[PDB]
């Protein structure tokens, strides 16, 4: 059922955890880094499981594809045919920046958090610039032991932080990954439907200095030896039973005023999803021509085309449920009640108004504010504006320096500078910054940037095509370069011919006061918000609704039952989706061409000791009543017993509107089943070496 | 695909 | 499950029956005249069912449609608005064709017919005529009893024969027809689908002479008191629970050589799908302009419809179930086994090149004799040829006159002329004289017709607009003209200068001859058709399948249980539609234009005592596995203890393709709930005094 | 609807 619940939640959940047959006891969960929630692990915008003790981790294929991709090249495409290692020495790295972050510890900070942010006074971008203080003199004490890296989490609106203490391993290792027809089965046709029928696996390992310390990647390290890890199930799952998934949830917005909701629909969602759209059109042409561009783009637009299309799915079920709707009226029937309090509900109907207004300022300046970040976002405009913002910050001390351009934070910057290298062909990264010139020039005269005009000099074609045979001259390319200024002082950034460069340099300035402009609403925000939530959840506490924090990257439990949903009257859909299904869906062409194993393996019926009788097949995916959302790909799903029965990887067609406005009756989590994992490991992608390190071969 | 937005 | 039984077979199906849930006795299914067999009619092309004493009769709208359409105008469109009598008086004429029949007597004539055949010596036509000199005399005996109309059956390709007696119930009048949106709801779109949402019901009453005899319309006429009639359930129905119907299916094709099948799914469904097609297209265009038009053209539109759209879903199942492939290793291995038997496989052998060779005959002239017969039965055309044939024939004795040109088809012929003035506008029969004139223009010089050619005198656009203006000077667009004409003698026929006369009079030989060539192709068959059948039918036997013969019009029965079916993996539809399913379908635009009453009745959940509590709604439709075909459209659906629950009125999209090779997964029933024909008779388009006279009030 | 072909 309803909830992304926080591990303090569980003695509110311990009944109907219960009730929906968890057979573990409470205690037993509540110890976040035992058996077996301490097998858990955030790879940072998915989930990950430990599942052998020698540092084997289980995520979705979706969660590894940039790492597959990262491997990839043209000739040897490792996202179409698959990677297996024979032995730990054959893994391949995952990629500089590749994280898997192990729980150490959790503490709640509020009151020191609210007492920093009060301390400010009356001054909004001064309470912005207290709260940054304060969380960076957290996280520095946190991190004197090294090896772990630190994160403070706002809850509900600002009423509640916490601050998370992990492991952070920074050498890994890519295991492997089934071929792409069985990772990504159906391509984006199926991505976001049930039915499904997609192997959405893959592994990692985890590697450490032999000093058991983190360390980057060398020959020398050796694999993590985790204090916990998952189990296969030797029970088969069936409809009906318990299910639970512990992970990693990015954001909702459950609690939101109405026009928050309004603008996401009306304007955010169709915006985006016409602007990536566009985009996707323009690389797929490119790479029809150019297995180079379509190698390297790949797992860009495997995110442009997942986004997008969540989107068009939230625009459809607000549709459906009028969910424009049921956010007015239960503002109306929250706004009505605070004053029916009188002199009690004064504080939460001001804080109502203010984040109104916050709203509407946000809004004057929306079309300007995603544009030019969606254009300094490609790929030379990028490098050379956090080139440049990282040479201007080394210029103060280091807890001055704005997060991310800290000393903790060089090394994703290097990082991802060298993961480009395999991201980025210049024909293509061209015809992007065309894309986004046209769309800059289409903006209206209030709504420009003065900086940005002054260098483009024109507003038609002819100036685009100055300013892209201008840029053609960088020389940010190739990863040296790009590692180069790396390094450079301020001093050199101002001095170079480099033309990028030069863009960077010109308009910073006016990046620099857009980002004092965001943090200044930001701490209006930090008085307002925990004021109006606090009322919202007073509010459905009174309604005997369910109380629990929007998602916010943290640790969340989710839990209930495996079980179809109900998309139309005289229809409905079955829990599992079986062998057969995948094979019928056959077309010889993608995203439809399953490996002829796997084909040959399913016309035999060689099940491989793997069969649910109940199903008369193997089972491949199925349906539960789990609240899942994005950052959740990759969470393993457990059994009454905390046995591994599956991957966490989707959510059906229906669900993504509960983002906004949660449905119980279309939502569904949608999970591959271990035993599929298992039998394209048997009979069609082999890994003998794998299962039998997780004691299932 | 519940990877986090892009 | 699969088999359309005879009553004869019922022996063989009583363990079945009673296996799957039936509480009555298999000796009173057996009484065909008594409860409640007795209660079951035949219309037919569709079957009814009496459901009080004083002879209401209900059966589906589709049925009724021709009736409905016979009393509607563009002004006064009981189509559209539906119609209800508030008393028996208000009650009008379903027109002068509309039948109800009651049955009378079953007797075996096989031996009888046989030998009239035997009789005949080597000649196939000499066969022909036999057979038929037989069936008439046979039928006039028969028909001495005044009230009475009999039919002579053949089953199993010629195996057996039997005679049926039917009282004529020849004054049906229409009691009530629900709206059109409710009737059809869905229209085409939803034709041949499941999910469906269908209130698919319409009542007439039966009248005779105050001397209790059947006779024509009369404004001294009074009410058919039957002997048996059905009672609604009082016992809710629900998934699993046993079904019956009895009723008329019409043919089906499961004994078929391959190449009769191929024949059907290369050419004669594709061919007449795209005919239909085309026809409807220009009704359609040209009613959009003319209400008129698009009220006369309704029913044939439907019919067009229906059929056009049957076909297209044939294809498709074929293509599902490998049929062509089915059809060819069945017949390898009955052909197999009869060689396998030496002398006594040699006549079944025989009869089978026979068979083929005849289907050869067929089939070199099948583009000719098509587009000629449909050319012919444009609505002038088919007039003129109907009227000169029926004065060619009254020059010969009665008992020499051709099937349908008799005396006891006189009140048919007659009923037709004056109908069709309901259903014909010159200036659409124009377009569809230009359709088939063109259609026939492209047909190649052997398949062409010396008369057909010499008449239009050109073979180009200029061509057929002289014959269009030439046709166009005919009279027979009134009644009154064709009533003339049905009287006249040949020599008037020959003597006009009507021009659609002048046409018949020139064609009239040609289609002579080319009935006497399907006379004695036919006379070959009636030698060759028992022999191989039988041989099938010993074949199928051996294997341990359902024997049972093609539907033939004659009254079946099958049975089984409500129950859904699978279409695709991780999918299921479910036995039932509900309420709440009509309502989530509107949009306020044909098909889709429920009545407000029932928008408004489902929004309120006035549910009428109808609720089935173990769905939450009033049912609407529902699944399950009996085999059914054209023909058993209003056939009551009876539960365990012989209880009317449902009108049979369609199959699912996939059943379709099971006229040739039945599906067992995919073939279902679809039903109307009598719940529903409750609840729109109570809160949608009220009929309280029919619900009273059913005991539902 | 299985009323009969057309
Ligand atoms: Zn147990
Ligand atoms: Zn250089
Ligand atoms: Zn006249
Ligand atoms: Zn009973």
């Amino acid at each position: 059922g309803e909830g992304m619940w926080v591990p303090q939640q569980l003695p509110e959940i311990a009944g109907p955890l219960k009730k929906a047959g968890l057979k573990l006891s409470p205690q037993q969960i509540s110890d976040l880094t035992g058996d077996p929630m301490g097998a858990v692990v955030a790879l940072g915008g998915c989930t990950a499981s430990f599942v052998s003790p020698n540092g084997l981790v289980v995520t979705n294929h979706a969660c590894a594809y940039g790492a597959i991709q990262l491997n990839s090249t043209a000739e040897n495409n490792l996202i179409k045919n698959g990677f297996n290692a024979p032995t730990t020495a054959d893994e391949v790295s995952a990629g500089p920046n590749a994280r898997v972050f192990v729980l150490d510890e959790i503490t709640d900070v509020t009151k020191d958090a609210k007492a920093a942010i009060a301390a400010a006074g009356d001054d909004a971008l001064a309470r912005t610039k207290a709260l940054e203080a304060f969380e960076k003199k957290l996280i520095a004490d946190c991190e004197a032991e090294a090896g772990f890296r630190c994160r403070l989490y706002s809850f509900s609106g600002g009423n509640t932080y916490r601050l998370f203490k992990n492991l952070e391993i920074k050498d890994v290792r890519l295991a492997y990954a089934p071929p792409g027809s069985v990772g990504k089965f159906g391509g984006d046709i199926d991505n976001w439907m049930w039915p499904r029928h997609t192997g959405a696996f893959a592994f990692y390992r985890a590697y450490v200095g032999k000093d058991g310390k983190p360390a980057a990647f060398s020959k020398d390290n050796v694999p993590y030896q985790p204090k916990h890890w998952l189990k296969f199930a030797d029970q088969p799952l069936g409809a009906g039973d318990f299910v639970m998934v512990a992970g990693y949830p990015g954001s909702t917005n459950r609690y939101a005023l109405a026009a928050e909701f309004d603008n996401t629909a009306q304007w955010t969602y169709p915006t985006i999803a016409r602007h990536y759209k566009n985009q996707i059109a323009m690389v797929e042409a490119a790479g029809k021509q150019n297995a180079d561009i379509q190698v390297k783009y790949a797992a860009t637009m495997a995110g442009w085309n997942n986004t997008s299309k969540n989107y068009d799915g939230q625009l459809e079920g607000f549709k459906r449920i009028d969910a424009a709707g049921q956010k007015l009226r239960e503002e109306a029937a929250v706004l009505g009640w605070l004053k029916g309090q009188g002199a009690k509900g004064q504080p939460a109907l001001d804080a109502h108004a203010k984040l109104l207004d916050l709203l509407e300022q946000s809004k004057a300046t929306r079309d300007r504010d995603l544009t030019l970040a969606l254009f300094n976002n490609t790929a030379m405009l990028g490098s050379a504006t956090q080139l440049y913002r990282l040479s201007i910050e080394r210029e103060k001390p280091n807890a001055e320096r704005e997060s991310g351009y800290q000393e903790r934070d060089l090394p994703a910057i290097e990082g991802g500078l060298k993961q480009l290298e395999r991201r980025y062909v210049a024909a293509m990264d061209r015809q992007l910054q065309e894309y986004w010139l046209n769309e800059y020039i289409k903006l209206p005269a209030d709504q420009r940037v003065a900086a940005v005009d002054a260098w483009l000099g024109g507003n038609d074609a002819a100036a685009v095509k100055r300013a892209l045979d201008r840029l053609a001259g960088t020389k940010l390319g190739s990863t040296e370069e790009r590692l180069k200024w790396f390094a450079a002082d301020r001093k050199a950034f101002e001095a170079s011919n480099d033309p990028a460069i030069q863009y960077a340099v010109a308009v910073m300035p006016t990046l620099l006061k857009l980002e004092q402009e965001r943090k200044t609403r930001a701490g209006e925000n930090l008085a307002a918000r925990p004021v109006y939530l606090q009322a919202l959840a007073d509010y459905k506490k009174s309604q005997g609704e369910f109380v629990y924090p929007d998602a916010n990257l943290s640790l969340r439990i989710t839990f209930g039952n495996v079980m179809g949903y109900a998309p139309k009257d005289g229809m409905e859909y079955t829990p599992f989706t079986t062998l057969e299904g995948v094979v019928a869906k056959e077309t010889g062409q993608d995203p439809f061409d399953s490996p002829k194993a796997l084909l040959d393996a399913v016309a035999a019926k060689r099940y491989g000791g793997l069969e649910d009788k109940r199903i008369g097949s193997v089972p491949v995916n199925y349906l539960s009543d789990l609240d899942i959302t994005g950052g959740n790909a990759g969470s393993p799903v457990l059994d009454a017993h905390g046995k591994l029965v599956g991957l966490a990887f989707d959510g059906n067609w229906e669900s993504v509107s509960s983002n906004w406005v949660f449905d119980p009756k279309m939502t569904r989590m949608i999970a591959v089943d271990g035993r599929y994992l298992r039998w394209i490991m048997q009979e069609v992608y082999p890994a003998p070496q794998l299962l039998k390190e997780m004691n299932v071969g | 695909v519940y990877i986090h937005p892009f």
